[PDB]
């Protein structure tokens, strides 16, 4: 992979009162060509871990296949809900992949956000895991929520909210200026939508066709993709 | 359980495979060699529909070999010896001395008795040749990679009688023709025959370098000469 | 037996293959080595069929490199192979160290090679024992004896091959420490001739000095 | 230990080959291949070598779209031979750019069986095979190979227990016999009658599997149980 | 085979190797608060040998010494491997390796013939490895079974049982270094058949004060003999 | 795992090679006759087996043909190897491989199986007939790996009698057809559907009609 | 003398080593798979572990899965079976890498049979001592159960029992058709069969699992509130 | 090059030009290749790379199709061909082949510059369109896929005229007009138009001669 | 003729080489492991081969919350110990978490099983008991044949029948026992097999209590409590 060809633009992820909320536009580009506009740039890894990517699409898909194999292996060797790999485990795995490729000068041309919930103490979804078919939200402490950023060189870290691509400038300013702990879903959506509106206005590679994914006490919920209101 | 342990010592510091190969060669047809001033000689005794040298082979312009033992192993070793001579010429730009080629081929012989789980080569050689450093040389090589230098020796069946005849007759100041007559006489003696037949003879000689492989008619002429005396 | 272990422990604790290699050494011809102040004498037995075998072809008194010489008793082809390995190692040392290989280093290398062949799968032990004479880095002369097992030891005077016990017992009562070259050679000969038939064609004796190894002209042996 | 490894005996025989052939015969499965003018047919007993799935039991496999086989022997060896044949076919197609014919496939499969027959560290496959297809000259193929690595072309061949008494059956049927649709029908009738004769008991449509290759439809295909029942009823008259 | 178990659960090869270490000269190792002393007999086979060329006490490192029993050719290979590994540790870590670590490295090599995770057989050697590390002086015993045991005082060789019995009888924790030497030579004198002399035995000591391998000369041995009962 | 299954007997024989020779001697007869202007290789073989699929006589190259007596599978392997070696020589030198050199290469390949570990010897004997700038050659390769140069020979069952027949009917200066008649007589002594003949023009294998025309 | 290596055919064409493996498998714990109306039920009875009183209750499990929708159980050695199951999971992972969909059951069974049979060809490998059961159940295709022998033979059943006493289990199972029976009705039947083929160790010596409609046609160990009433009714 | 694929109710339709290379090396080149009876693919980019990729994928598809077969029994110039497999029992899935193609192209994407459009039909997902992009990223299209230097000019055009459930006739007209406009505007595309129509039961192959008339 | 090779089956369907590797486990020293709702206590007899000898080590630390005890050949035990330690450390390096205990035990069982299928290799001649705390006190036992189990209490080595009987009598107390009483129970089980500070090894692991060997003074007082 000499360089990026089909590219995905910014991805945003935040912690809110009931879990993780990760937004990304559903567009892929071919240079200045908006060749694909219904692309899924957020991937569910397992019931409590999801993946967002920016950059090359082929490398992101290869990484998604690797993580899918790892999840299936884990489920195969799983016996209790605590044996399931946490988002932090997958973040360390992705970091090691990127580092080993850095040492071989064969990098994946992506920036990756691995987000999810680290604790099995807020639900029992993984007692009987279902892979092919899909009460109130339980308040989750911000310490039990994991959001990890990795870049091409393997620079790995975690935070309360993460951004990728052009979001690291536009969305990140709003996030640092306004983000607060224990946000409701309404407020999280308002903030993320303001960030995505700014990105749509100032990022030529961004789209207003959005995909919101929630990782909460009731697993991973894929929202109905929507055009940005105004 | 199916392994025979070909490369193991017997209780007496003896290798059974090497001894059995020696026996097989002792049951091979007799090949002889001797040194004259003119050059080296090699004699050897070979159905009527057989067409075809099978005892004496050329290794290089200046090296040739008489064989005893298994013919296929002899062919393998002869090919490998030609390879070594040509590789020496390639590496140094000079012909290989005879002793060096003998050492290489005997090393290949011996590694089969020290390494792996294979059998030894069941062949022995009489290597004759000429080089500038050591003149005319004749070497005996047995299956174990041991070799020795000779002025006249015999290998194969009834090698003792041929050896006795050679020692009794072989001189130092004998010419090519006298050496050839002695070779025919030894070949006849080892066959327990008063006259040697000209169909069971393989004579060739190397002189300074050129090699002659005697046809049947030239053998017949040598037989006439040997019969006059 | 590509990787099958050939040398194994017997129920009594012995490595029978090594005793068989010792038998091979016992079958070989006798050799003797005697050390003096700054030179050594090596006398080996030779047996050739008169008038038919070239006596120059067989050399059991082997120069290894500039300063080190060797003699062996046992299988001749194994001896040649081990000698070639030893010469290669002498030159490798002199290339990497920029100094000629000392006698003790060469003897230890031969011993380790024999031990290795005694301790690896798919290889037969060398059925040869060697006496290596040479000079140390301090220019002192030394004589080492290496056995088929891979054990080695330094000696003042040592005999190997067939009937080595008798030659040892003789040399014990006769080796008078520092001896002149002429009578040191005479001792090296009268010790070896206690077992081999008395004849100038049944021996070759060479002498190693700081300059080189010289084979003794047959007139003196006569 | 002369009869254990694939090495010669004092008489010169390789007894392990005879033992693998005996293993093939032990499976008590009979398969019969018959060549017609423009068609070839293979019929097998569809039995193993109550809750068992009888449909799944088969001795007929499809090497490529247009080449098929019947493998009789120990089931693991049969499946291994089928997979090796399929790999050979795919390799030949990829390397040469056209689909292998039955002759080349049988000869390659024997070239591989010979390695087992000679290298003492592997065991012989107790698998015998019929292979049929349609040649580039639009003629049927029928080649039979055994554990010994011997491949021969046939106009009619049998793998099973009864040989040297099932040979005369085919001989008489074929010398009795001597439209493309009529040729296919007559070949199928002959094959079904040959199996019924050889087994010496009345066949049942659900316990036998018949496959055909023909110039009209080169694709090696199996024929439904209704047609087999119709053929059996016709034979009964 | 070499990797075959017996019906009782013991490998045949290491069991047979146990009989090999019972041969050779006898050595004794004593550990006291001040240091560790290894003293070995020398059954000189003849007067024509250079006594000091045969070595029973070697220095695996500056702070480590070892007494050797069994097949000496194997023991030299083990000690050479130990030296290489100890120097590699010193280079990687810039400190003197712990004695137990060295003994464990020797043990892992000794059982490399199993091929659980290359030598072809067990070593058939017994090592009495003493040294001084940060923990102080210590003394270890390694045998072909691979099991390594730390000892306050131990003995190996032909007279192992007698030397062990004497060391048990006469050893106490509160012992001076001079008493350690005296006891070591008392046991050695009682076990060997050749009368004790300044040329018959080797003595090496690693003292806590300097943690350096020191091989005794003739004067020191004569001193200890002068102090003997 | 790799060790010789062919070993020297206490008397110096390689009993596996002797056993392979016994197997070849218990095999179907084949023979060759070298004429003054050609060379022929003939061989002798249930209403079902297709004849064209089991020809023992095969073509190594345009001017080289081969027949065998022994194990069919080993023959197939060695035939593929001989074709491979002939093609390799052609690539190297741009000309058809000389008969003697092909015989030597195949002899080496056969000898390899008498010494390498974990392999039995080839259970076949080969007759190779070819034409080169140096005339017509008829060579026999044994299971041991030794190759003989022949004017005529037979390599199967009851081959002592057939050798005697060929000896009592062979002349160097014989036309191709006189040799073909002698070959058919020899095979009929050993014993048109039973006869396969190849003749050397590029190497050719006689059609059944031609063979019957010779049987008259 | 023809039964010391797996790569030697006896005179009668038999491979004795495989027969010995068969005896070993016939002497080991019982396992069975049963295809019912709405799903497949796998049950493993660990009869020979009754003497091990100190084993963690319900810790030993011979029932595994692939892709969460394939049940894989076995009768034989734990090591050999774990080897086979690891190979099956590796095959499934490679298939999903290659094609982006779950491996078909029959392809997986053929590949596992090839993997087993490859170990009966050489004289330097020990053949696997384990009979394998691989089962699945789909909404559209209903149930598919395969038994793989130690020799590489694979066969498809509507109900299979391997291990000790398998003949009595077969006779009791065949007594009625289970294609028209739901899994819950079958749990009590299997418990009664185990009892008649004790009352105390049923809750701790038996592994139960299904793939049925109630579990969305995916692997699941049977919850305790479902098993306890059935084993009580059986007693 | 211009390769397009459209989805209409009851089928999918691939279309391509045939020009190859400012010198037209091959003015009639076959870009729509038949991987399987129900599965076709359009090539673009480097001709050698795409051709070799197609050969590899055909090899894999043959392997998959053979391995799929379960045991036992069950139950304007046009060329039309029905499927030999009437129920898609052993025909490999379109997604499987497209994804293995993506894997192959991605593994060797340092030098393989190949863009492919897979059209096909299987009983699981009915008719499918997949696009394999430059570095080896696969995107499943549910309306249409385009690729090649000439398909850029028609994008808007196509987007305006596509309808969710076009009929076969109007879909054919749409794809033909798309290809014609693409060749009119793109110098690197031209020649006769090749169209493949894949459906539940059969595949049709049309060849169209063309001319772009307008009075703009 | 069936115990000669590692890869051969008996007519009884038995591997005799692996059973001999297991018989090598009966002649090791007795070791015992028991657990309550929070802790695992492992106690083993150190072997003493002479008065001047130092007692042989019996238990080993694998990871912060993982330790082992061995019975059988000691070199194989060291090989397995290094394997497990490198595995735990490699897991903690690749990721930032402790290894799942079942995963480690299964990998060790894979290592055991591999050796059983090849002629050139022999089975590991040692039985391992693994005591850890991975969300719960867990005791595992591996065997030469590649099979492993999980226990409420375990014992093996020479004369473990007495330790067995004691543990089977007192199993229902261990769950509700406190740490001191659990330690005393394990020590009494170990004593049944026959203790001084020199010939007995004792370690604990559990919730918020990394694997830790009991000190000399602690062991002395505990043994006094046993008396």
């Amino acid at each position: 992979t000499l360089g990026p060809v089909v590219t995905g633009t910014s991805v945003i992820a935040i912690k809110y009162k009931h879990g993780i909320m990760i937004a990304a536009d559903r567009k892929a580009s071919y240079g200045s060509y908006a060749k694909f506009q219904n692309v899924e740039r957020i991937f569910k890894i397992n019931n409590k871990t999801v993946m967002g990517f920016s950059g090359e699409l082929a490398d992101a898909q290869y990484l998604h296949e690797l993580l899918t194999r790892k999840n299936i292996n884990n489920l195969s060797e799983k016996k209790r809900k605590e044996d399931m790999y946490t988002p932090q485990h997958y973040h360390s795995y992705v970091s090691r992949v990127f580092y080993v490729r850095k040492n071989r000068i064969d990098p994946l041309f992506n920036n990756i956000i691995i987000a999810g919930i680290n604790s099995q103490k807020y639900d029992n979804n993984d007692d009987n895991v279902l892979l092919y078919t899909n009460e109130e939200y339980k308040e989750i402490h911000k310490d039990d929520l994991y959001i990890g950023f990795v870049d091409m060189h393997g620079t790995n870290f975690c935070d309360d909210y993460i951004t990728t691509g052009y979001a690291r400038y536009f969305a990140l300013t709003l996030l640092r200026d306004h983000y607060k702990d224990n946000m409701t879903e309404e407020e999280a959506r308002i903030l993320i939508n303001e960030c995505l509106r700014i990105l749509y206005f100032r990022d030529a590679t961004s789209s207003n066709f959005i995909q919101i994914v929630k990782v909460t006490s009731k697993g991973v919920e894929y929202e109905e993709p929507y055009i940005l209101p105004c | 359980r199916y392994d025979s342990r070909t490369t193991t010592f017997s209780p007496e510091g003896r290798l059974y495979q090497v001894e059995y190969a020696l026996e097989a060669i002792n049951n091979a047809s007799i090949t002889i060699g001797l040194i004259t001033k003119d050059g080296v000689i090699l004699g050897a005794d070979k159905s009527k529909l057989i067409d075809n040298y099978e005892k004496i082979y050329k290794i290089d312009k200046h090296i040739f070999c008489g064989v005893a033992g298994l013919n296929a192993d002899a062919n393998i070793l002869i090919n490998q010896s030609r390879l070594y001579a040509q590789r020496y010429l390639y590496n140094y730009n000079e012909v290989q001395p005879v002793s060096q080629l003998v050492v290489q081929i005997c090393d290949i012989k011996q590694s089969y008795t020290q390494y792996g789980g294979l059998r030894p080569y069941g062949v022995s050689f009489l290597i004759g040749g000429y080089d500038t450093k050591d003149g005319y040389q004749l070497y005996h090589t047995d299956p174990s990679g041991n070799y020795s230098g000779w002025f006249a020796t015999a290998i194969g069946t009834n090698n003792l009688t041929a050896s006795s005849v050679l020692k009794q007759e072989w001189k130092n100041d004998m010419t090519l023709e006298e050496g050839l007559l002695l070779a025919l006489k030894t070949l006849a003696k080892s066959t327990d025959t008063e006259i040697p037949k000209s169909e069971k003879i393989e004579l060739a000689y190397l002189t300074n370098v050129y090699q002659k492989y005697l046809t049947e008619k030239e053998i017949e002429e040598l037989i006439k000469l040997y019969t006059q005396k | 037996s590509y990787d099958r272990a050939i040398t194994v422990f017997s129920p009594d604790g012995h490595l029978l293959q090594v005793e068989h290699a010792l038998e091979a050494v016992k079958k070989g011809g006798c050799a003797v080595a005697i050390k003096s102040s700054n030179f050594a004498v090596l006398a080996v037995e030779k047996k050739n069929i008169p008038k038919l075998q070239n006596p120059k072809t067989t050399e059991k008194l082997i120069k290894l490199d500039e300063h080190n010489c060797l003699a062996f008793a046992g299988l001749n082809a194994d001896a040649r192979v081990l000698v070639n390995k030893t010469r290669l190692e002498c030159q490798r040392y002199y290339l990497n160290m920029d100094e000629p290989a000392p006698v003790d280093y060469i003897a230890k290398y031969v011993a380790k090679v024999q031990q290795k062949f005694t301790h690896r799968g798919g290889v037969r032990p060398f059925g040869i024992a060697t006496l290596i004479a040479g000079f140390k880095n301090n220019k002192e002369i030394c004589i080492y004896q290496t056995e088929p097992s891979g054990i080695y030891a330094a000696w003042k005077a040592q005999a190997i091959g067939k009937n080595a016990k008798i030659v040892q017992e003789f040399l014990e009562k006769n080796y008078q420490e520092n001896m002149e070259q002429k009578d040191c050679i005479f001792l090296a000969l009268k010790a070896i001739f206690e077992v081999v038939e008395l004849s100038s064609k049944n021996v070759e004796v060479a002498l190693l000095t700081e300059k080189d190894l010289t084979f003794i002209e047959e007139q003196e042996i006569n | 230990y002369d009869r254990h490894l694939t090495i010669f005996s004092p008489d010169g025989n390789l007894y392990q080959i005879e033992y693998a052939i005996k293993a093939v015969k032990n499976t008590n499965i009979t398969s019969v291949g018959v060549k017609g003018e423009n068609c070839a047919v293979i019929i097998s007993q569809k039995k193993m070598a109550k809750l068992l799935d009888y449909n799944n039991i088969t001795n007929i496999y499809n090497i490529t779209d247009e080449i098929g086989c019947s493998m009789v022997g120990m089931p693991g060896d049969c499946l291994s031979m089928v997979y090796k044949a399929r790999s050979e076919a795919s390799e030949f197609l990829y390397s040469n750019g056209y689909n292998v014919n039955a002759e080349t496939l049988c000869r390659n499969i024997c070239d591989k069986i010979q390695v087992y027959t000679q290298h003492a560290y592997m065991r012989l496959h107790a698998c015998s095979g019929m292979i049929i297809g349609i040649d580039e000259n639009n003629k049927p193929e029928l080649f039979k190979f055994d554990p010994s690595g011997f491949c021969a072309g046939y106009r009619a061949c049998v793998i099973g227990n009864k040989e040297q008494e099932s040979i005369s059956v085919l001989e008489r049927l074929l010398e009795k016999r001597k439209t493309i649709d009529e040729d296919i029908r007559n070949t199928t009738i002959l094959a079904i009658e040959a199996l019924q004769t050889i087994l010496a008991f009345d066949l049942k449509a659900s316990e036998i599997e018949v496959a055909i290759v023909s110039t009209k439809n080169r694709n090696f295909t199996q024929i439904s149980e209704k047609e087999i029942d119709n053929y059996l009823t016709y034979i009964a008259e | 085979g070499v990797n075959t178990f017996s019906p009782e659960g013991r490998l045949f090869q290491v069991e047979y190797a146990l009989g090999a270490i019972k041969l050779g000269s006898t050595a004794v190792g004593i550990c006291v608060n001040d240091g560790v002393i290894l003293a070995s007999e020398r059954r000189i086979s003849s007067t024509l040998i250079e006594k000091d060329s045969v070595e029973k006490l070697l220095s695996i490192d500056d702070h480590i010494g070892c007494a050797m029993s069994g097949l000496m050719a194997d023991a030299r290979t083990l000690i050479d491997y130990a030296r290489v590994e100890c120097n590699h540790y010193k280079f990687i870590y810039n400190e003197n390796i712990n004695i137990k670590s060295c003994v464990e490295l020797i043990s892992e090599l000794a059982l490399d013939f199993s091929n659980l995770s290359i030598m072809s057989r067990p070593f058939g050697v017994a090592l009495l490895i003493g040294g001084v590390d940060k923990n102080g002086p210590c003394l270890w015993y390694t045998e072909p079974s691979g099991t390594n045991t730390r000892f306050s005082a131990a003995s190996i060789g032909s007279a192992q049982e007698g030397a062990e019995l004497l060391l048990q009888e006469n050893y106490k924790k509160d012992m001076t270094f001079e008493q350690a030497e005296i006891l070591a030579l008392t046991v050695l004198r009682q076990v060997m058949e050749d009368k004790l002399s300044t040329s018959n035995v080797e003595i090496c000591a690693i003292k806590k004060s300097d943690q350096t391998f020191y091989k005794y000369n003739t004067d020191d041995i004569s001193r200890i003999i002068d102090v003997l009962p | 795992y790799s060790f010789s299954l062919t070993t020297f007997s206490p008397t110096g024989k390689l009993v596996q090679i002797e056993y392979a020779l016994n197997r070849v001697s218990s095999s179907s007869p084949a023979l060759g006759i070298r004429a003054k202007n050609g060379v022929i290789i003939a061989t002798e073989k249930n209403e079902l087996i297709e004849e064209n699929s089991i020809f023992k006589i095969q073509q190594i190259s345009e001017h080289i043909g081969i027949v065998y007596a022994g194990m069919p599978g080993d023959f197939r392997v060695l035939l593929k190897r001989a074709r491979k070696e002939a093609i390799r020589y052609s690539l190297q030198y741009g000309s058809e491989i000389l008969v003697k050199e092909l015989v030597k290469i195949i002899a080496s390949i056969v000898q390899e199986f008498t010494q390498t570990g974990g392999v039995r010897p080839f259970g076949l004997s080969l007759l190779i007939c070819g034409v080169d700038v140096y005339g017509y050659h008829l060579y026999q390769i044994d299971p041991s790996g030794c190759y003989f140069n022949w004017m005529a020979t037979c390599v199967g069952k009851d081959y002592q009698n057939n050798m005697s027949f060929l000896e009592k009917r062979y002349n160097k200066d014989i036309e191709i057809e006189d040799a073909i008649h002698t070959a058919i007589l020899t095979l009929k002594e050993s014993y048109e559907k039973n006869i396969e003949i190849g003749v050397a023009k590029p190497f050719k294998i006689l059609t059944q009609n031609e063979i019957k025309d010779y049987l008259i | 003398g023809y039964d010391l290596s797996v790569s030697t055919f006896s005179p009668d064409g038999r491979l004795y080593q495989v027969e010995y493996i068969y005896k070993s498998i016939n002497n080991n714990n019982t396992a069975l798979c049963l295809e019912c109306k709405d799903g497949i039920i796998c049950c493993c009875i660990n009869s020979n572990m009754d003497k091990n009183k100190m084993i963690k209750k319900n810790s030993y499990n011979r029932i595994y899965h692939v892709n969460n929708n394939i049940i894989i159980t076995y009768s034989g050695f734990d090591g050999d079976a774990r080897n086979i199951i690891d190979r099956a999971r590796s095959e499934a992972n490679t298939y999903y890498y290659n094609f982006h969909t779950n491996i078909p059951l029959h392809i997986l069974v053929n590949r596992i049979s090839l993997y087993i049979h490859a170990y009966t060809l050489y004289w330097h490998m020990r053949p696997f001592a384990a009979s394998i059961i691989i089962s699945s159940f789909n909404e559209k295709d209903k149930g598919d159960i395969y038994c793989i022998e130690p020799n590489g033979a694979c066969y498809k059943y509507s109900g299979i029992v391997i291990g000790k006493n398998k003949e009595m289990f077969k006779t009791e199972i065949e007594k009625k058709d289970y294609k028209d029976i739901n899994v819950r009705d079958a749990i009590e039947d299997i418990y009664k069969f185990i009892l008649t083929s004790n009352k105390n160790n049923l809750q701790n010596l038996v592994n139960f699992s299904w793939i049925c409609k109630e579990s969305s046609y995916e692997f699941q160990n049977i919850h305790e509130e479902i098993l306890t009433p059935a084993l009580n009714k059986a007693v | 090059t211009t390769i397009i694929g459209i989805i209409y109710d009851n089928g999918v339709m691939l279309a391509c030009d045939s020009r190859t290379s400012t010198f037209i090396s091959n003015k009639c080149s076959r870009k729509i290749n038949r991987i399987n009876e129900n599965l076709y693919v359009c090539r673009s980019g480097a001709s050698a790379h795409s051709q070799k990729i197609i050969e590899i994928i055909k090899h894999y598809c043959v392997s998959m199709k053979n391995e799929n077969r379960k045991k036992g029994r069950f139950h304007v110039t046009k060329n039309k061909y029905f499927y030999e497999d009437k129920f898609n029992d052993y025909n490999p899935l379109v997604e499987n082949v497209a994804h293995i193609t993506k894997k192959i192209i991605y593994t060797n994407n340092n030098f393989l510059s190949c863009a492919l459009i897979f059209g096909g039909y299987d009983k699981i997902k009915k008719q499918q369109l997949y696009a394999v992009n430059l570095n080896g990223s696969i995107i499943e299209k549910h309306d249409f896929a385009v690729s090649g230097s000439g398909s850029i000019y028609i994008q808007s055009y196509l987007q305006d005229k596509y309808k969710k459930f076009m009929t076969k006739k109007e879909c054919f007209n749409l794809i033909l007009n798309c290809v014609k406009y693409a060749m009119h505007n793109d110098n690197s595309s031209g020649g006769l138009i090749r169209i493949v129509n894949i459906t539940k039961s059969f595949v049709e192959e049309f060849t169209v001669v063309n001319t772009q008339m307008n009075f703009q | 003729l069936y115990d000669t090779d590692n890869i051969i089956y008996s007519p009884e369907g038995r591997l005799y080489q692996v059973e001999y590797a297991s018989e090598a486990i009966k002649q090791g020293t007795c070791a015992v492991a028991i657990k309550s709702k929070d802790y695992v206590v492992v106690s083993g007899l150190k072997k003493c081969i002479s008065k001047l000898s130092f007692p042989q080590e019996k238990i080993f630390k694998i990871d912060d919350y993982i330790g082992i005890s061995m019975s059988g050949i000691t070199s194989d035990a060291k090989v397995l110990t290094k394997f497990m330690q490198n595995e735990c450390l490699s897991h903690k390096f690749l990721y930032n978490e402790n290894i799942n205990i079942e995963s480690l035990v299964r990998s060790v069982a894979d290592k055991y099983q591999k050796n059983t299928q090849k002629s050139s290799k022999r089975a590991f001649g040692v039985g391992l008991m693994i005591a850890a705390y991975h969300n719960e006190p867990c005791i595992f036992e591996t065997r030469p044949n590649g099979s492993y189990f999980e226990y409420d209490a375990l014992s093996f080595g020479a004369r473990s029948h007495a330790s067995k009987t004691y543990l089977e009598k007192n199993l229902h107390l261990f769950e509700e026992c406190s740490l001191e009483e659990l330690i005393l129970h394990c020590l009494k089980a170990l004593k049944c097999s026959l203790l001084t500070i020199s010939n007995t090894a004792l370690a604990v692991v559990g919730k918020n209590h990394p694997w830790q060997e009991i000190s000399s003074l602690q062991l002395e007082e505990y043994l006094s409590k046993v008396k």
